[PDB]
RNA sequence: GAAUGCCGGCAUGAGUAACGAUAAAGAGGGUGAGAAUCCCUCUCGCCGUAAGCCCAAGGGUUCCUACGCAAUGGUCGUCAG
RNA sequence: CGAUGUCGGCUCGUCGCAUCCUGGGGCUGAAGAAGGUCCCAAGGGUUGGGCUGUUCGCCCAUUAAAGCGGCACGCGAGCUGGGUUCAGAACGUCGUGAGACAGUUCGGUCUCUAUCCGCCACGGGCGCAGGAGGCUUGAGGGGGGCUCUUCCUAGUACGAGAGGACCGGAAGGGACGCACCUCUGGUUUCCCAGCUGUCCCUCCAGGGGCAUAAGCUGGGUAGCCAUGUGCGGAAGGGAUAACCGCUGAAAGCAUCUAAGCGGGAAGCCCGCCCCAAGAUGAGGCCUCCCACGGCAGCCGGUAAGGACCCGGGAAGACCACCCGGUGGAUGGGCCGGGGGUGUAAGCGCCGCGAGGCGUUGAGCCGACCGGUCCCAAUCGUCCGAGGUCU
């Protein structure tokens, strides 16, 4: 190769267009059935334990 | 392509990946459940539900077999006596995987535990 | 122009005359006509067929009102054949016979991300001889200052196959009509399970 | 006579 | 699947051993001969006093190559080595025996001479 | 729908069931119908059998014969409507399902490594005592 | 306002290349605000004319113990030269 | 000249036409066949070798043909580095010499990261005046476009003979293209077996690690594949080129032309295959929801719907697409079958023994075709119309 470079100073405005497709989406959560806390869906629920209406795993 | 294969690769070549099932077999007929995972967990389920299948057996055919991946035979007796007994009637499923609603720290891995059935 | 929808099920070789002839075999029928299209009404004309009967539990309501104006069990997949007008009101393999000549369309194996020389049968570079890391590698893709430029429709790498893919002039071997089963001769694109449409061809 | 020969 | 370079051994006896393709005479430019196709070749390897030797520019017809030949009925036939018969421009042999088997594949396209000259057509 | 019994379906008009079982180091006779010019013969081919590749009705074999001092090796659908009969001339004992080492052995080394399988001698002994 | 000027500050390339031998990891149990990364156990793998041990040079407290984690450590850190 | 990398090759093309072949013609010192020469024609095609760094050229074997040229003598942020063109060395020659020579000879560092345009692919956003789920028209693009041999006509027409057709009709190829995996042939990193050395478990037997990122060897399913298989170029319609006419003045004759009308190319338009309504000119059809509450606008709850999340997938870099989510066969297990390997371990028997025999086509057994709720797709959440004006 011979060294590929930049030509010209990507302007603000357009190092700001690149990042119009890097804001988060916020995490998915449902409330679980038992404790009633925001927990991700299809997850043990990290704060009573359950998954499926029994207990599963201490907390 | 990839086109109808199966089996993960897990990024180990096969001595590293046959050695990775069968440790984890041997940690989950020791304790019951462990955590690992989530890809893990999904591929210990048939490499374990193997093992104890030929446990139920229980011929000496068997245990010779099971013996060539767990390599201890106290182990292959707790498989043999304690464990598979209580699958008997179960058609295999002799193992479940749930996700874990946490990720690790240090590289956000998403977790699960992966234990033997009732 | 008689058409009908179908599902690729495999290959094999049958055969006749003491000739071995290769052949895929192709379920078709049964196909409900669900919708005529009429030149008063929709300009062109054609059959709007259904296929493979479905689970009604998943079939939603704006779906659900079309297949009732019809009088049609709820169905997979609704497919056209153009400038066809069956006299009945249901399509089957009957419309075929053998030794007819059918035009088989269906979706491609999709090989995601194609390099150049799978997809464009390019020659690469040579492996050895000082090629330095070209093996596989297109070449020059243009000039120099005149045009200064690639030609649109320049042969790269990308994504090649599951595209629609119609192979003409195929041999209608034989038609069972009492499993919906049609075997022609040769090569169908697609996976086996996947949907084909089969229709009389348009070479004379 | 093999298979190519010297002579 | 014969193409040029590759050597053959001649099944007949014009006294020519070993002979090797350098062209294959189908059309504008055909990558492979298989049998019942002609070939032009290079005579590489001679008897004494033979009607061929070393160095002729002989042309040849294909009659068995150890690339298997498919046939219209699902069968298949292979043989040990690439073999061929030294001919004439009117297609005929230019000895007179021909040794080994040879594929009836050349019946139908032409060399009955050869093919009755064969102890075995397979 | 269950593709793989629609194939079998297909198949089952084209099935032989009247062929001698054998096995890859059994010597065999195939008697095979061809065409050579205008009629339609009979033609011979005894040898070795190299290889048997099993597909349901797609299975082939592959037999193996040394002709007037050369190797002619030639494949046969089991299914195929070409063949007449199929002659076991002999057992043969392999330890290998796949035999082309025999490709480059001499006839004195293949008689040595594929001897009479005695046993399935005797079974086919056995039978033929049919009455 | 320019001297491929000088000194400093801050941008762009960019959340990109990379994170330094492809000998390789897995689980359990501790600790702690926090753990893939520290401690312990079991399993696995790698060196073994070394990738083990002992001198000399050169280095100069890096040794041991306690207490710590802002920075140094290519991540993390409760660990550490 | 604060750098526009300089021959040739390879790779990838694309264009011109002063056309090498193929298609259509006129003239011929054209009997036929085969040529010559000029006109039209750029759609497609235009081989493999020996020599040489070579371009070129010569030669070998073919071919329908082996075209000529432009694109920075196309193409080194694409490769090569043989030649040329640094430093070493030598020959001939020149120079007293140091050295020198489009004279020769051997050798001699070619830079991982693409910002913008462009190109290949794939998404996200908004729009297409209600909100939605489907199925579509095709403006306009793109792909494709080659050709030979043999046979019949007919040994006819033509010709003293040798030779040898038009037109029409069959069959078989070469190269190329798309798709495919039934067959043939590959691969098949653990699907099976055999084998050596070593260490180990557990002493025998049986096994496990390492010997490569498979220790080695013999095999090998699905998949991906070509050497394998199917299919394609067309047909057909229309308008033309050169060229050949019909009728026909000007110009009582003649004239294809001035009025008018025929015929006529592998070429042009359509036809075939693929994309395609961001075609903002944003199209069409079928179906579903429906007129809600609160001050062409706002905020809420919803409808039809959709998204999120999850099980996955011959779909795939992510994204997308497609299927499924307990009212379920989506994956994992299990069972049956297929398929591979080729007769496990254990025992019994024969042999001093290595081994052998029987049990036994046994045992093991990835992906393929199916079955079975045994395990996991739990439970849910968030968006989402009330339809501007003549
Ligand atoms: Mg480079
Ligand atoms: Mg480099
Ligand atoms: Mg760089
Ligand atoms: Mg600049
Ligand atoms: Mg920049
Ligand atoms: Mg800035
Ligand atoms: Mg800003
Ligand atoms: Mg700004
Ligand atoms: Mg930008
Ligand atoms: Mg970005
Ligand atoms: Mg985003
Ligand atoms: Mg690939
Ligand atoms: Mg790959
Ligand atoms: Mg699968
Ligand atoms: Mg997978
Ligand atoms: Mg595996
Ligand atoms: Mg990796
Ligand atoms: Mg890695
Ligand atoms: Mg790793
Ligand atoms: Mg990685
Ligand atoms: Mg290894
Ligand atoms: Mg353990
Ligand atoms: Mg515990
Ligand atoms: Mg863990
Ligand atoms: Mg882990
Ligand atoms: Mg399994
Ligand atoms: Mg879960
Ligand atoms: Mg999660
Ligand atoms: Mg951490
Ligand atoms: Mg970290
Ligand atoms: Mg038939
Ligand atoms: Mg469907
Ligand atoms: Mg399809
Ligand atoms: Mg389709
Ligand atoms: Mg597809
Ligand atoms: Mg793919
Ligand atoms: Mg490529
Ligand atoms: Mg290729
Ligand atoms: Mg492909
Ligand atoms: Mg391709
Ligand atoms: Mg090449
Ligand atoms: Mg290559
Ligand atoms: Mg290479
Ligand atoms: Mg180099
Ligand atoms: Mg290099
Ligand atoms: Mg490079
Ligand atoms: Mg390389
Ligand atoms: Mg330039
Ligand atoms: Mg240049
Ligand atoms: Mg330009
Ligand atoms: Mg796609
Ligand atoms: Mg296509
Ligand atoms: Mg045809
Ligand atoms: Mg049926
Ligand atoms: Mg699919
Ligand atoms: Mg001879
Ligand atoms: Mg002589
Ligand atoms: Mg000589
Ligand atoms: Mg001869
Ligand atoms: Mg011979
Ligand atoms: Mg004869
Ligand atoms: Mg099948
Ligand atoms: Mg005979
Ligand atoms: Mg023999
Ligand atoms: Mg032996
Ligand atoms: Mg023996
Ligand atoms: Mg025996
Ligand atoms: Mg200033
Ligand atoms: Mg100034
Ligand atoms: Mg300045
Ligand atoms: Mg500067
Ligand atoms: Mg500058
Ligand atoms: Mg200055
Ligand atoms: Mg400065
Ligand atoms: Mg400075
Ligand atoms: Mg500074
Ligand atoms: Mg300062
Ligand atoms: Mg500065
Ligand atoms: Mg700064
Ligand atoms: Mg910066
Ligand atoms: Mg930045
Ligand atoms: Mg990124
Ligand atoms: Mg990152
Ligand atoms: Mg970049
Ligand atoms: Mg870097
Ligand atoms: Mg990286
Ligand atoms: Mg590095
Ligand atoms: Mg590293
Ligand atoms: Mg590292
Ligand atoms: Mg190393
Ligand atoms: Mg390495
Ligand atoms: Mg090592
Ligand atoms: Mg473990
Ligand atoms: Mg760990
Ligand atoms: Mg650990
Ligand atoms: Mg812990
Ligand atoms: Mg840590
Ligand atoms: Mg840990
Ligand atoms: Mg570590
Ligand atoms: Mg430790
Ligand atoms: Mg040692
Ligand atoms: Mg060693
Ligand atoms: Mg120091
Ligand atoms: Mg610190
Ligand atoms: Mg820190
Ligand atoms: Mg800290
Ligand atoms: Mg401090
Ligand atoms: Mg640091
Ligand atoms: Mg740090
Ligand atoms: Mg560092
Ligand atoms: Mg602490
Ligand atoms: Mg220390
Ligand atoms: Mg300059
Ligand atoms: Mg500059
Ligand atoms: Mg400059
Ligand atoms: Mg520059
Ligand atoms: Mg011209
Ligand atoms: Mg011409
Ligand atoms: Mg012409
Ligand atoms: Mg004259
Ligand atoms: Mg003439
Ligand atoms: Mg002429
Ligand atoms: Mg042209
Ligand atoms: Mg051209
Ligand atoms: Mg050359
Ligand atoms: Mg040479
Ligand atoms: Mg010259
Ligand atoms: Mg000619
Ligand atoms: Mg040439
Ligand atoms: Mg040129
Ligand atoms: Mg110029
Ligand atoms: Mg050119
Ligand atoms: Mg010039
Ligand atoms: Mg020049
Ligand atoms: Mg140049
Ligand atoms: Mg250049
Ligand atoms: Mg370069
Ligand atoms: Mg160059
Ligand atoms: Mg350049
Ligand atoms: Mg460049
Ligand atoms: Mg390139
Ligand atoms: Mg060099
Ligand atoms: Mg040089
Ligand atoms: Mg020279
Ligand atoms: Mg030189
Ligand atoms: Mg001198
Ligand atoms: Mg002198
Ligand atoms: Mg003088
Ligand atoms: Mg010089
Ligand atoms: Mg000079
Ligand atoms: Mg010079
Ligand atoms: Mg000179
Ligand atoms: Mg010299
Ligand atoms: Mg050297
Ligand atoms: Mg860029
Ligand atoms: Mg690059
Ligand atoms: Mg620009
Ligand atoms: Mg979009
Ligand atoms: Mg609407
Ligand atoms: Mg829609
Ligand atoms: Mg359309
Ligand atoms: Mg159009
Ligand atoms: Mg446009
Ligand atoms: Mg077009
Ligand atoms: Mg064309
Ligand atoms: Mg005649
Ligand atoms: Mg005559
Ligand atoms: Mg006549
Ligand atoms: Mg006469
Ligand atoms: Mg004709
Ligand atoms: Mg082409
Ligand atoms: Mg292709
Ligand atoms: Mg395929
Ligand atoms: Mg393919
Ligand atoms: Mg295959
Ligand atoms: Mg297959
Ligand atoms: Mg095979
Ligand atoms: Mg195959
Ligand atoms: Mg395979
Ligand atoms: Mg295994
Ligand atoms: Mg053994
Ligand atoms: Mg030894
Ligand atoms: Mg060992
Ligand atoms: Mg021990
Ligand atoms: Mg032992
Ligand atoms: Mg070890
Ligand atoms: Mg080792
Ligand atoms: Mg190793
Ligand atoms: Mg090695
Ligand atoms: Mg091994
Ligand atoms: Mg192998
Ligand atoms: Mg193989
Ligand atoms: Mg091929
Ligand atoms: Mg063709
Ligand atoms: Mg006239
Ligand atoms: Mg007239
Ligand atoms: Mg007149
Ligand atoms: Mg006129
Ligand atoms: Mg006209
Ligand atoms: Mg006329
Ligand atoms: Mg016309
Ligand atoms: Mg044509
Ligand atoms: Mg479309
Ligand atoms: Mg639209
Ligand atoms: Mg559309
Ligand atoms: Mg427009
Ligand atoms: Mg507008
Ligand atoms: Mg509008
Ligand atoms: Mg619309
Ligand atoms: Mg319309
Ligand atoms: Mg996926
Ligand atoms: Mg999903
Ligand atoms: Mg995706
Ligand atoms: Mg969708
Ligand atoms: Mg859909
Ligand atoms: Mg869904
Ligand atoms: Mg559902
Ligand atoms: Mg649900
Ligand atoms: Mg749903
Ligand atoms: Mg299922
Ligand atoms: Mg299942
Ligand atoms: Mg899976
Ligand atoms: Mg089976
Ligand atoms: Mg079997
Ligand atoms: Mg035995
Ligand atoms: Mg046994
Ligand atoms: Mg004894
Ligand atoms: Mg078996
Ligand atoms: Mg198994
Ligand atoms: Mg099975
Ligand atoms: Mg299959
Ligand atoms: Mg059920
Ligand atoms: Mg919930
Ligand atoms: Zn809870």
């Amino acid at each position: 190769a011979k060294h590929p470079v930049p030509k010209k100073k990507t302007s603000k405005a357009r190092r700001d267009a690149r990042r119009s497709h890097h804001a988060l989406t916020p995490p998915t959560l449902v409330p679980c059935p038992e404790c009633k806390a925001m927990k991700p869906p299809h997850t043990v629920c990290p704060e009573c334990g359950y998954y499926a209406g029994r207990k599963v795993l201490e907390v | 392509m990839r086109h109808l294969k199966s089996g993960r690769k897990l990024n180990r070549h096969s001595s590293h990946r046959l050695a990775l099932y069968r440790n984890q077999a041997k940690s989950l007929l020791t304790h019951g459940r462990i955590t690992t995972t989530v890809p893990k967990a999904k591929e210990l389920r048939g490499f374990v539900d193997h093992l104890i299948h030929l446990a139920k057996r229980g011929d000496l055919h068997a245990r010779r077999l099971v013996l060539r991946d767990l390599q201890d035979v106290k182990l292959v007796r707790k498989l043999f006596d304690e464990i598979a007994p209580r699958y008997r009637d179960r058609q295999g499923g002799y193992t479940r995987v749930l996700k874990l609603a946490e990720r690790r720290r240090g590289d956000g891995a998403p977790l699960a535990l992966v234990e033997l059935v009732e | 122009m008689k058409g009908i929808l179908g599902v690729k099920v495999g290959m094999t070789r049958i055969f006749r005359d003491d000739r071995a002839v290769p052949v895929t075999v192709i379920l078709a029928g049964p196909c409900p006509v669900v919708q005529r299209r009429t030149p008063e009404k929709d300009g062109y004309t054609a059959v709007q067929l259904g296929f493979l009967p479905q689970n009604p539990k998943r079939v939603n309501r704006p779906l659900k009102g079309h297949f009732a104006k019809a009088g049609v069990e709820p169905v997979r997949i609704l497919r056209e054949i153009r400038d066809f007008n069956p006299e009945g009101d249901t399509v089957t393999v009957e419309i075929f016979k053998p030794g007819e000549r059918v035009d088989v369309t269906g979706t491609s194996k999709g090989r995601g991300f194609a390099g150049v020389m799978k997809r464009w049968n390019f020659a690469g570079g040579p492996d050895s001889h000082g090629a330095h890391k070209i093996h596989r590698h297109p070449g020059s893709i243009g000039n120099r200052k005149t045009p200064g430029r690639v030609y649109k429709g320049k042969k790269m790498a990308g994504h090649y196959g599951a595209e629609r893919v119609t192979v003409m002039n195929l041999e209608v071997v034989d038609v069972i009509p009492e499993e919906n089963l049609l075997l022609v001769k040769g090569a169908v694109p697609g996976p086996n399970g996947g949907l084909v449409i089969v229709r009389e061809t348009k070479k004379a | 006579a093999g298979x190519p020969h010297k002579r | 699947m014969i193409q040029p370079q590759t050597y053959l051994e001649v099944a007949d006896n014009t006294g020519a051993r070993k002979i090797m393709c350098i062209r294959v005479l189908k059309g504008s430019n055909a990558k492979y001969a298989t049998v019942g196709d002609v070939i032009v070749a290079s005579v590489k390897e001679a008897i004494p006093r033979g009607a061929v030797k070393e160095g002729d520019v002989v042309k040849a017809v294909v009659v068995r190559t150890k690339k298997e030949i498919k046939r219209p009925d699902g069968s298949a036939i292979r043989f040990d080595d690439n073999a061929a018969v030294i001919i004439n421009n009117q297609l005929e042999p230019r000895g007179t025996r021909v040794f080994g088997p040879v594929a009836r594949e050349l019946r139908e396209k032409g060399f009955m001479k050869i093919v009755s000259l064969a102890p075995e057509v397979l | 729908m269950n593709r793989g019994a629609l194939i079998k379906l297909v198949e089952s008009r084209y099935v032989r069931t009247d062929l001698p079982e054998f096995r890859p180091g059994d010597t065999v006779r195939v008697s095979y119908k061809v065409k050579e010019g205008n009629r339609t013969r009979i033609q011979d081919f005894e040898g070795i059998v190299i290889r048997i590749r099993r597909n349901g009705f797609n299975t082939t074999f592959t037999v193996r014969k040394v002709s007037y001092g050369v190797g002619v090796e030639r494949i046969f659908p089991l299914h195929s409507p070409l063949i007449q009969k199929i002659d076991i001339v002999q057992r043969g004992r392999a330890r290998r399902a796949k035999l082309y080492f025999i490709r480059n052995l001499s006839d004195r080394e293949i008689r040595r490594k594929l001897r009479a399988d005695r046993k399935r001698i005797d079974q086919d002994r056995a039978a033929e005592r049919a009455a």
